[PDB]
Protein backbone atom coordinates (compact mmCIF):
# COMPACT_ATOMS: atom_id res chain seq x y z
CA UNK A 1 0.00 0.00 0.00
CA UNK A 2 1.39 3.16 -1.14
CA UNK A 3 0.50 6.68 0.80
CA UNK A 4 -0.93 4.54 3.63
CA UNK A 5 -0.14 4.02 7.67
CA UNK A 6 0.20 1.47 9.83
CA UNK A 7 -3.40 -0.44 10.70
CA UNK A 8 -4.11 -0.70 14.35
CA UNK A 9 -3.86 -4.18 16.50
CA UNK A 10 -7.33 -5.62 15.17
CA UNK A 11 -8.80 -3.38 12.69
CA UNK A 12 -9.46 -5.62 9.93
CA UNK A 13 -9.58 -9.07 11.60
CA UNK A 14 -10.92 -9.94 8.52
CA UNK A 15 -7.48 -9.42 6.63
CA UNK A 16 -5.89 -12.02 5.81
CA UNK A 17 -1.96 -13.19 4.25
CA UNK A 18 -1.18 -16.06 2.29
CA UNK A 19 2.68 -17.64 1.94
CA UNK A 20 3.73 -19.92 -0.66
CA UNK A 21 6.81 -22.68 -0.35
CA UNK A 22 9.51 -20.66 0.59
CA UNK A 23 8.61 -17.62 -1.09
CA UNK A 24 6.83 -15.77 1.85
CA UNK A 25 3.76 -13.65 1.52
CA UNK A 26 2.87 -13.65 -2.07
CA UNK A 27 -0.95 -11.97 -1.89
CA UNK A 28 -3.64 -11.19 0.59
CA UNK A 29 -7.26 -12.48 0.98
CA UNK A 30 -10.38 -11.80 3.06
CA UNK A 31 -11.96 -14.04 5.35
CA UNK A 32 -15.82 -14.67 4.80
CA UNK A 33 -16.74 -17.60 6.89
CA UNK A 34 -14.79 -20.15 9.61
CA UNK A 35 -14.12 -22.05 6.23
CA UNK A 36 -13.42 -19.43 3.13
CA UNK A 37 -11.23 -16.95 2.01
CA UNK A 38 -11.95 -14.77 -1.16
CA UNK A 39 -8.71 -13.61 -2.80
CA UNK A 40 -7.62 -12.79 -6.36
CA UNK A 41 -7.52 -15.87 -9.27
CA UNK A 42 -3.78 -14.37 -10.67
CA UNK A 43 -2.14 -15.56 -7.53
CA UNK A 44 -2.91 -19.56 -8.19
CA UNK A 45 -1.93 -19.76 -11.61
CA UNK A 46 1.10 -22.34 -12.22
CA UNK A 47 4.56 -20.90 -13.21
CA UNK A 48 8.07 -21.38 -13.05
CA UNK A 49 8.03 -25.05 -12.15
CA UNK A 50 6.06 -24.23 -9.33
CA UNK A 51 2.38 -25.01 -8.55
CA UNK A 52 0.42 -21.65 -7.08
CA UNK A 53 -2.56 -23.83 -7.88
CA UNK A 54 -1.61 -26.58 -5.86
CA UNK A 55 -3.16 -26.02 -2.13
CA UNK A 56 -0.96 -27.68 -0.14
CA UNK A 57 2.07 -25.13 -1.41
CA UNK A 58 0.60 -22.46 0.86
CA UNK A 59 -0.32 -20.95 4.61
CA UNK A 60 -2.81 -18.38 5.47
CA UNK A 61 -2.18 -16.24 8.41
CA UNK A 62 -4.84 -14.55 9.75
CA UNK A 63 -5.15 -12.31 13.02
CA UNK A 64 -2.04 -11.15 11.45
CA UNK A 65 -0.24 -7.58 12.23
CA UNK A 66 3.45 -7.53 11.58
CA UNK A 67 5.37 -10.21 9.28
CA UNK A 68 7.86 -10.42 11.48
CA UNK A 69 5.76 -11.68 14.69
CA UNK A 70 3.66 -14.29 13.19
CA UNK A 71 3.66 -16.22 16.24
CA UNK A 72 1.91 -13.52 18.46
CA UNK A 73 -0.72 -14.33 20.39
CA UNK A 74 -4.04 -14.39 17.90
CA UNK A 75 -2.38 -15.37 15.29
CA UNK A 76 -3.75 -18.40 13.21
CA UNK A 77 -1.93 -20.40 11.11
CA UNK A 78 -3.76 -22.70 8.74
CA UNK A 79 -3.52 -24.77 5.44
CA UNK A 80 -4.91 -24.92 2.52
CA UNK A 81 -7.29 -27.57 1.06
CA UNK A 82 -8.97 -25.80 -1.96
CA UNK A 83 -8.73 -23.23 -4.52
CA UNK A 84 -11.01 -22.56 -6.79
CA UNK A 85 -10.07 -19.76 -9.55
CA UNK A 86 -13.23 -18.27 -11.16
CA UNK A 87 -13.67 -20.18 -14.41
CA UNK A 88 -13.98 -16.98 -16.79
CA UNK A 89 -10.30 -15.91 -15.31
CA UNK A 90 -8.35 -14.53 -18.33
CA UNK A 91 -4.84 -14.55 -17.59
CA UNK A 92 -4.19 -11.34 -20.72
CA UNK A 93 -6.69 -9.13 -19.50
CA UNK A 94 -7.35 -10.30 -16.02
CA UNK A 95 -10.93 -10.24 -16.37
CA UNK A 96 -13.07 -12.34 -13.58
CA UNK A 97 -9.75 -11.81 -11.27
CA UNK A 98 -11.10 -13.53 -8.29
CA UNK A 99 -10.30 -17.15 -6.61
CA UNK A 100 -12.32 -18.53 -3.37
CA UNK A 101 -9.82 -20.49 -0.94
CA UNK A 102 -10.96 -24.00 1.34
CA UNK A 103 -8.96 -23.76 5.00
CA UNK A 104 -8.48 -26.97 5.96
CA UNK A 105 -9.47 -26.32 9.18
CA UNK A 106 -12.10 -23.48 10.38
CA UNK A 107 -11.26 -20.26 11.52
CA UNK A 108 -11.96 -19.79 15.18
CA UNK A 109 -13.81 -16.28 15.74
CA UNK A 110 -11.76 -13.84 18.10
CA UNK A 111 -11.13 -10.27 18.55
CA UNK A 112 -8.42 -10.84 16.18
CA UNK A 113 -9.96 -13.12 13.85
CA UNK A 114 -13.96 -11.79 12.41
CA UNK A 115 -15.00 -12.30 9.09
CA UNK A 116 -15.68 -9.61 6.40
CA UNK A 117 -19.63 -8.52 5.18
CA UNK A 118 -20.53 -9.89 1.87
CA UNK A 119 -22.67 -7.44 -0.23
CA UNK A 120 -26.09 -8.55 -2.08
CA UNK A 121 -25.88 -9.20 -5.35
CA UNK A 122 -27.96 -5.69 -6.26
CA UNK A 123 -25.77 -3.33 -4.11
CA UNK A 124 -23.67 -0.47 -5.79
CA UNK A 125 -20.52 0.88 -4.07
CA UNK A 126 -21.10 4.32 -4.92
CA UNK A 127 -18.64 7.15 -6.99
CA UNK A 128 -17.02 8.83 -4.45
CA UNK A 129 -17.60 7.28 -1.61
CA UNK A 130 -14.24 6.44 0.70
CA UNK A 131 -13.38 3.30 1.54
CA UNK A 132 -10.59 0.96 2.31
CA UNK A 133 -7.42 -0.69 1.16
CA UNK A 134 -5.08 -2.73 3.26
CA UNK A 135 -2.31 -4.74 2.88
CA UNK A 136 2.00 -5.77 3.56
CA UNK A 137 2.67 -4.77 0.02
CA UNK A 138 5.11 -2.62 -1.55
CA UNK A 139 4.96 1.15 -0.39
CA UNK A 140 6.33 2.28 -3.46
CA UNK A 141 6.49 0.67 -6.66
CA UNK A 142 9.65 -1.39 -7.08
CA UNK A 143 10.26 -1.17 -3.79
CA UNK A 144 9.90 -3.09 -0.53
CA UNK A 145 6.55 -4.62 1.46
CA UNK A 146 5.67 -3.22 5.13
CA UNK A 147 6.37 -5.81 7.92
CA UNK A 148 3.13 -3.93 9.97
CA UNK A 149 -0.01 -3.98 7.81
CA UNK A 150 -0.95 -0.70 6.07
CA UNK A 151 -4.03 0.88 5.50
CA UNK A 152 -4.83 3.73 2.87
CA UNK A 153 -8.48 5.30 2.52
CA UNK A 154 -9.13 5.69 -1.15
CA UNK A 155 -12.35 6.43 -3.37
CA UNK A 156 -14.61 4.78 -5.51
CA UNK A 157 -14.49 6.10 -9.47
CA UNK A 158 -17.15 6.88 -11.95
CA UNK A 159 -16.76 3.49 -14.74
CA UNK A 160 -16.59 6.14 -17.29
CA UNK A 161 -13.95 7.63 -15.71
CA UNK A 162 -11.98 4.17 -15.16
CA UNK A 163 -12.65 3.32 -18.98
CA UNK A 164 -11.27 6.72 -20.51
CA UNK A 165 -7.86 6.40 -17.91
CA UNK A 166 -7.25 3.02 -19.07
CA UNK A 167 -8.37 2.78 -22.84
CA UNK A 168 -9.30 -1.16 -23.52
CA UNK A 169 -8.26 -2.31 -20.45
CA UNK A 170 -11.33 -1.81 -18.06
CA UNK A 171 -14.20 -4.64 -18.16
CA UNK A 172 -17.88 -4.59 -15.92
CA UNK A 173 -16.04 -7.13 -13.55
CA UNK A 174 -13.62 -3.83 -13.14
CA UNK A 175 -13.57 -1.18 -10.76
CA UNK A 176 -11.45 1.89 -10.66
CA UNK A 177 -10.44 2.72 -6.80
CA UNK A 178 -8.26 5.65 -5.59
CA UNK A 179 -7.38 9.08 -6.39
CA UNK A 180 -6.60 10.56 -9.79
CA UNK A 181 -4.40 12.53 -7.77
CA UNK A 182 -2.58 9.50 -7.25
CA UNK A 183 -0.21 9.34 -3.95
CA UNK A 184 -2.76 6.51 -2.42
CA UNK A 185 -2.90 3.06 -4.08
CA UNK A 186 -2.38 -0.82 -3.31
CA UNK A 187 0.72 -2.34 -4.78
CA UNK A 188 2.48 -5.27 -5.28
CA UNK A 189 2.22 -7.41 -1.99
CA UNK A 190 -1.67 -6.33 -2.02
CA UNK A 191 -3.57 -8.49 -4.67
CA UNK A 192 -6.37 -10.59 -3.56
CA UNK A 193 -6.88 -8.29 -0.60
CA UNK A 194 -10.27 -6.70 0.23
CA UNK A 195 -11.47 -3.54 -0.45
CA UNK A 196 -13.54 -2.63 2.73
CA UNK A 197 -16.31 -0.57 3.12
CA UNK A 198 -18.31 1.09 5.86
CA UNK A 199 -21.90 0.50 5.26
CA UNK A 200 -25.09 1.96 6.82
CA UNK A 201 -24.81 0.24 10.38
CA UNK A 202 -21.23 1.17 10.86
CA UNK A 203 -20.36 -3.14 9.63
CA UNK A 204 -17.91 -3.55 7.32
CA UNK A 205 -18.67 -5.16 3.57
CA UNK A 206 -16.44 -5.97 0.68
CA UNK A 207 -16.54 -3.90 -2.42
CA UNK A 208 -13.67 -5.29 -4.51
CA UNK A 209 -10.73 -7.79 -4.49
CA UNK A 210 -7.14 -6.08 -5.12
CA UNK A 211 -6.41 -6.88 -9.01
CA UNK A 212 -3.89 -4.87 -10.86
CA UNK A 213 -2.72 -1.46 -11.69
CA UNK A 214 0.14 1.05 -13.77
CA UNK A 215 2.55 1.25 -11.56
CA UNK A 216 1.44 2.22 -7.94
CA UNK A 217 -0.36 5.38 -7.01
CA UNK A 218 0.28 7.81 -10.14
CA UNK A 219 -1.36 10.33 -11.49
CA UNK A 220 -5.12 8.95 -13.27
CA UNK A 221 -3.58 5.74 -12.65
CA UNK A 222 -5.93 4.29 -9.83
CA UNK A 223 -5.50 0.86 -8.68
CA UNK A 224 -8.35 -1.39 -10.50
CA UNK A 225 -9.95 -4.42 -8.63
CA UNK A 226 -12.68 -6.99 -9.11
CA UNK A 227 -16.26 -6.41 -7.99
CA UNK A 228 -18.01 -8.38 -5.31
CA UNK A 229 -21.70 -7.69 -5.55
CA UNK A 230 -21.35 -9.63 -9.78
CA UNK A 231 -20.08 -12.48 -7.73
CA UNK A 232 -22.22 -12.92 -4.60
CA UNK A 233 -24.36 -15.88 -6.35
CA UNK A 234 -20.99 -17.61 -7.75
CA UNK A 235 -19.61 -17.34 -4.00
CA UNK A 236 -22.83 -18.55 -2.59
CA UNK A 237 -22.94 -21.59 -5.01
CA UNK A 238 -19.34 -22.73 -4.54
CA UNK A 239 -19.29 -22.02 -0.74
CA UNK A 240 -22.76 -21.98 0.77
CA UNK A 241 -21.72 -18.49 2.22
CA UNK B 1 17.38 -16.54 -27.31
CA UNK B 2 19.89 -16.00 -24.60
CA UNK B 3 18.84 -11.97 -25.91
CA UNK B 4 15.42 -12.62 -23.55
CA UNK B 5 16.41 -15.26 -20.87
CA UNK B 6 19.08 -13.18 -19.81
CA UNK B 7 19.62 -9.62 -21.58
CA UNK B 8 16.40 -8.53 -20.89
CA UNK B 9 15.09 -6.03 -18.00
CA UNK B 10 13.55 -7.30 -15.09
CA UNK B 11 9.48 -7.24 -15.75
CA UNK B 12 7.50 -6.26 -12.49
CA UNK B 13 4.40 -6.09 -14.59
CA UNK B 14 0.54 -4.97 -13.47
CA UNK B 15 -0.25 -7.48 -11.43
CA UNK B 16 -0.06 -6.48 -7.56
CA UNK B 17 1.12 -10.08 -6.14
CA UNK B 18 4.69 -10.29 -4.84
CA UNK B 19 6.59 -12.97 -6.58
CA UNK B 20 10.14 -13.19 -4.96
CA UNK B 21 12.11 -13.47 -8.54
CA UNK B 22 15.43 -13.80 -9.67
CA UNK B 23 16.97 -11.58 -12.64
CA UNK B 24 20.21 -11.19 -14.17
CA UNK B 25 21.95 -8.13 -15.00
CA UNK B 26 24.42 -8.53 -17.65
CA UNK B 27 26.15 -4.86 -16.29
CA UNK B 28 26.87 -6.71 -13.25
CA UNK B 29 27.41 -10.16 -14.29
CA UNK B 30 25.52 -10.91 -11.46
CA UNK B 31 21.74 -12.65 -10.81
CA UNK B 32 19.82 -10.34 -8.40
CA UNK B 33 15.89 -10.81 -6.53
CA UNK B 34 12.97 -8.53 -7.60
CA UNK B 35 9.25 -8.91 -6.87
CA UNK B 36 7.26 -10.06 -9.68
CA UNK B 37 3.46 -8.80 -9.98
CA UNK B 38 2.38 -12.69 -11.35
CA UNK B 39 1.41 -11.40 -14.78
CA UNK B 40 2.53 -10.96 -18.72
CA UNK B 41 6.74 -11.43 -17.22
CA UNK B 42 9.45 -11.66 -19.66
CA UNK B 43 12.28 -14.85 -19.51
CA UNK B 44 14.57 -13.39 -17.19
CA UNK B 45 12.50 -14.08 -14.13
CA UNK B 46 13.85 -17.24 -12.14
CA UNK B 47 12.03 -18.93 -9.39
CA UNK B 48 15.39 -19.53 -7.84
CA UNK B 49 19.07 -17.94 -8.04
CA UNK B 50 20.51 -21.05 -8.81
CA UNK B 51 18.24 -21.61 -12.17
CA UNK B 52 19.32 -18.04 -12.56
CA UNK B 53 22.87 -18.33 -12.71
CA UNK B 54 22.45 -21.51 -14.28
CA UNK B 55 20.70 -19.99 -16.95
CA UNK B 56 23.05 -16.89 -17.94
CA UNK B 57 26.53 -18.11 -16.98
CA UNK B 58 28.80 -16.11 -18.56
CA UNK B 59 26.49 -14.17 -20.70
CA UNK B 60 27.69 -10.55 -21.75
N1 LIG C 1 -22.96 -13.45 13.14
C1 LIG C 1 -21.57 -13.59 13.57
C2 LIG C 1 -21.07 -12.29 14.21
C3 LIG C 1 -21.23 -11.08 13.29
C4 LIG C 1 -20.05 -10.96 12.34
O1 LIG C 1 -18.73 -11.20 12.77
N2 LIG C 1 -20.35 -10.61 11.10
C5 LIG C 1 -19.33 -10.12 10.18
C6 LIG C 1 -19.70 -10.57 8.77
S1 LIG C 1 -21.41 -10.14 8.32
C7 LIG C 1 -19.13 -8.63 10.32
O2 LIG C 1 -20.16 -7.83 10.86
N3 LIG C 1 -17.96 -8.12 9.93
C8 LIG C 1 -17.82 -6.73 9.55
C9 LIG C 1 -17.67 -5.80 10.73
O3 LIG C 1 -17.51 -6.24 11.89
O4 LIG C 1 -17.69 -4.56 10.58
C10 LIG C 1 -21.45 -14.71 14.56
O5 LIG C 1 -22.26 -14.79 15.52
O6 LIG C 1 -20.53 -15.56 14.46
Amino acid sequence: VVGGTDADEGEWPWQVSLHALGQGHICGASLISPNWLVSAAHCYIDDRGFRYSDPTQWTAFLGLHDQSQRSAPGVQERRLKRIISHPFFNDFTFDYDIALLELEKPAEYSSMVRPICLPDASHVFPAGKAIWVTGWGHTQYGGTGALILQKGEIRVIQQTTCENLLPQQITPRMMCVGFLSGGVDSCQGDAGGPLSSVEADGRIFQAGVVSWGDGCAQRNKPGVYTRLPLFRDWIKENTGV
Amino acid sequence: QTEDYCLASNKVGRCRGSFPRWYYDPTEQICKSFVYGGCLGNKNNYLREEECILACRGVQ
